């Protein structure tokens, strides 16, 4: 050992990350004329700790009947889910939103039903995410989405109001331009744009709202507006193949998973 | 170097379902061993699993008779709740398992007179007659009745359900449902007798059990 | 001269989302499509790509003591056996605490998978007497609590000794089912024969009473952690758990 | 610089239901876009093609 | 951790490893953390050998 | 014949000049390790004997 | 009979650019498609294809003069550590000036990457003396002016003689740092921790005195250059720097 801390016994890997794909399949009987030896055991030592679970003589339960899998986050969370929603009041109203992973910041402003719980189960995140956005409602509405990281000057969060920042700096950091009657559904990526190393969901503090955000993004409309009719837009998020889990944490308790 | 074996503390023991583990164990001592009796005092295999369970139980017994018009249907049963029953041996089996897969063998036995004539149809079918045709039940596996040439038939049809295994205390819908209904109309003259019996002998086929209960 | 032509299909601009390989997206914001690569140095190498890591790790879902002011065979605790179970909570800070494995699987539709309680014991060293850990198949709703100690020998059970060096009997639950896909019937509110949550309800009886010396208690506490092992779950959805107080 | 043009046939938004070619779906609501084996247990093996 | 109990007592104690703060992590849950747990019945001495879980 | 192993007792270990023995002993458990950094946000070597 | 069909995805007219692979154009005015070819004949073949042309030349950043009526320790002038560090400026014309390795980093988010600075005296043949380059780590907000110079000893260094046929001491600075990536705080303008810029501040020391003839000055000036070496920017912006009046 590198430190120097000895001991008359041996600590063995405790806590082995994924111990088991779910999928019910083969990979006689598990338990019979053998007898159980992890029928009665010591739970105080994890070395004791990590013997086969049986009580009873068994046998294979069989093959699974469904194609695909259903049992990994990458085709679990792969279906989208709720983040956001907001409206327009008035004539280039440019909506500001940031992306908080804290579970302090109670929805609608913060994290709604699927993704409170979802990103409060691991401790540290570094990777992209998956942004499908939907314009529905009023025709001949012009507008303009992009990306801007965190530790610049960027508007309010959360506030619907005249933007204070100008066409130079929000098209040099990258965007893309539309019209709500072509197509109005745009499917984009939001990559990992952050100096730090990875964020984190669960913080207490001031580096709560400091290492937890590592993206914003922001909506631009003209043309607004016609005749009396409602502009709704959605956000959504879904995980991407590129990011990675840590640490495995204790889920959120019963009185945090709220939806809006 | 002498060493003193001491008894061992933990012990895995007991039966197939019932598992215990003990703390304070303690030698299990064996005298003896279980003896055969050469001169049988019984002649034919004991009681199992093989012979008990798969044998022919009547479940019905009705009377086809001479003022039945055509089309009437005979008999309608539930050939799985008839062999839930306390005067059956398979109720032995089934009492402490709840969950059950099983094949359904049929043979339905008459007995007419030969100065009679007419005929019958035993077909079977899964869940109800909600919305069959009766002049279409052939495409079922039925087996039909005759006064000129037989009087047995036999039916082998498999599980149909739309689970895998049963449950005896609430079903959702009867499984299968023998039918039988008057394919031609009884006739008689003077002196020929009214009436001829109707049997219906079932089993189990292929039976499994699993999930032990304590309740009754 | 060109001759290009396809004639436009159906399911024109309709958001799909069913799956991933629909709902994935088809540029990216980033300067020449840069592309991310693994990093395992701040990590520690835990990499979690799979929701068994939280599942098979026994959590306290239940609280049950043995008092020795009881009858030979009388019912403590009933147990309705599925990965749902979770009652108990905390006054400060204001919070309801909730099973590793029930989050896990109150996000579906349907469940499919074995299960194994631990029962730890926190005796002296000078207690004694048994218990019996019966399995009583079915539903979550009939009168259990009519069922005599010598019915309960003819379904699966394990006997147990109190004393001794080892607390922990890992009793595993098999799948005693008539349907193979096991429904989340916790979404409705009303009740229906046919669909079901549990496959089977733990008693823990009064097998024998508490013999213990003056100077200690007449209580012996024993914990009911959750860990669950073939697990199978499909069709996703959102339910926030209700707390079972059975 | 990018050339990628192709100019728009006829039958455009027409809804073909004379085959099943063009009765398919392009796509899928299923997660990771899966598939359903055969399972002959519990039907008995009586299967109807025809 | 190092705890003296005498044998004429009960109980139990939990010893978890928590990054960052205990915000809303379940008290029930709290073994899926590398964590060691103590009796009165068996022994008194347990080790917890965690790495460095920093968001830098 | 099985035989279920249990704790050790005596242990003996530490740093170099503190010790302890102790009688009431239990399994060290250890897990990930000590993660080295490709982009080195420090070029130069770290605190050492020789440099200070 | 015609059988091509393709589903409308999502992301339809959408101005994508994020990247180049979708900002790129798909046709071009030209006549016959024409390409442009390389021709190093006039351009004297000086081809810049990549920023470090810019940054690692040192570029002048600051003057501080080195008197001889200050006392043993005293300190002359405190820098902020950083690539963003500039305070010159000229009165006719009207300009500021700007050193070549701020405005290759003042188009980005965050900067990661060592540092070199350029102490040139011109002194003349008979003065004399001793310096102290003291590396001071942190943030750009301490009370750093407390610091005893004995204190200073702990920290690395580098002690310079004036006299001598050798002016330019080419002091590196190190990524003495707790964040791997130290962003552009100079965007906002709300101080917070958490969020720096300098990984170090440098105070040059009155290690000792200036002796010197009659028929020269008394003070010796001291240029303070500016290049870079292993230097690595991303997440590009806009920002026009302000001059830092320290």
């Amino acid at each position: 050992d590198d430190s120097g801390g000895f001991s008359t016994t041996v600590s063995t890997e405790q806590n082995v990350p994924d111990p088991q794909v779910g999928i019910t399949t083969m990979r006689m009987d598990v338990s019979g004329v053998q007898a159980p030896v992890g029928a009665i055991t010591t739970i105080e030592d994890p070395v004791l700790a990590k013997k086969v679970p049986e009580t009873f003589p068994e046998l294979k339960p069989g093959e699974s009947r469904h194609t695909s899998d259903h049992m990994s986050i990458y085709k679990f969370m792969g279906r989208s889910h709720f983040l956001c929603t907001f409206t327009f009041n008035s004539n280039n109203k440019e909506y500001t939103f940031p992306i908080t992973l804290s579970s302090t910041s109670n929805p609608p402003h913060g994290l709604p039903s699927t993704l409170r719980w979802f990103f409060n189960l691991f401790q540290l995140y570094r990777g992209p995410l998956d942004l499908t956005i939907i314009i529905t409602g009023a025709t001949d509405v012009d507008g303009m989405a992009w990306f801007t990281p965190v530790g610049l000057a960027v508007d309010t969060p959360w506030v619907e109001k005249e933007s204070a920042l100008q066409i130079d700096y929000k098209t040099a950091l990258g965007a893309v331009r539309f019209n709500t009657r072509r197509t109005g559904n745009i499917q984009i990526r939001l990559p990992w744009y952050s100096y730090l190393y990875a964020v984190s969901g669960a913080l207490d503090g001031l580096g709560d709202k400091t290492d937890s955000t590592f993206g914003l993004v922001s909506i631009q409309i003209a043309n607004y507006n016609h005749s009396d009719e409602y502009l709704s837009f959605s956000c959504y998020l879904s995980v991407t193949e590129q990011s990675e889990f840590y640490f495995p944490r204790a889920p959120l308790n019963s009185n945090a998973m709220l939806s809006t | 170097e002498q060493m003193i074996q001491s008894v061992d503390r933990t012990a895995v023991t007991g039966a197939s379902y019932f598992t215990s583990v003990d703390q304070s164990s303690v030698h299990t001592a064996e005298v003896g061993s279980h003896q055969i009796e050469p001169l049988k005092t019984s002649v034919d295999k004991p009681g199992s699993k093989k012979t008990q369970g798969e044998k022919f139980f009547l479940i019905h017994s009705a009377r086809w008779l001479t003022t039945h018009a055509l089309f009437h249907e005979v008999a309608k049963l539930d050939v799985v709740k008839l062999l839930y029953n306390e005067q059956f041996a398979v109720q032995g089996l089934l009492r402490y398992h709840t969950y059950a897969r099983f094949g359904i063998e049929i043979q339905v036995q008459i007995n007419p007179t030969p100065f009679q004539q007419g005929g019958l149809i035993c077909a079977m079918v899964p869940g109800d007659q909600s919305y069959g045709s009766i002049a279409s039940l052939t495409v079922y596996p039925h087996g039909l009745l005759n006064c000129n040439i037989n009087n047995v038939v036999r039916i082998k049809v498999p599980f149909i359900y739309t689970r895998g295994a049963y449950h005896f205390k609430d079903p959702q819908y009867p499984v299968w449902e023998l039918t039988i209904r008057v394919w031609s109309e009884l006739n008689i003259g003077t002196g020929t007798s009214a009436y001829t019996s109707l049997n219906v002998l079932a089993r189990f086929t292929d039976l499994e059990l699993h999930g032990l209960t304590p309740l009754s | 001269m060109m001759r290009n032509e396809t004639r436009v299909s159906t399911t024109e601009n309709v958001v799909n989302l069913s799956n991933y390989e629909d709902a994935r997206a088809k540029m990216s914001f980033a300067l020449d499509q840069e592309d991310w690569k693994s990093d395992p140095s701040q990590g520690g190498g835990i990499k979690i790509t799979h929701f068994t890591t939280w599942t098979s790790i026994p959590t306290l879902a239940a609280q049950f003591p043995f008092n020795a002011s009881d009858s030979v065979g009388q019912q403590i605790k009933v147990i309705p056996v599925d990965p749902y179970f979770f009652q108990m909570t905390n006054t400060n800070p204001d919070q309801k605490c909730i099973t590793a494995l029930a989050s896990i699987c109150q996000m579906f539709c349907f469940w499919r998978g074995d299960l194994v309680f631990d029962f730890q014991v926190f005796p002296t060293k000078y207690h004694s007497g048994r218990l019996l850990f019966c399995f009583v198949p079915g539903n979550e709703l009939i009168d259990v609590t009519g069922i005599t100690l010598k019915q309960a020998t003819t379904a699966p059970c394990a006997v147990m000794d109190i004393a001794g060096v080892q607390s922990t009997l890992r009793f595993r639950v098999p799948w005693i089912s008539d349907t193979p896909y096991r429904v989340n019937r916790y979404t409705k509110e009303a009740h229906q024969k046919g669909e079901y949550t549990a496959i089977g309800k733990l008693i823990v009886y009064c097998y024998n009473r508490l013999t213990s010396p003056s100077n200690v208690a007449h209580h012996v506490r024993v914990n009911v952690y959750l860990s669950a092992i073939n697990l199978e779950c499909f069709a996703p959805l959102y339910h926030a758990m209700d707390v079972t107080t059975q």
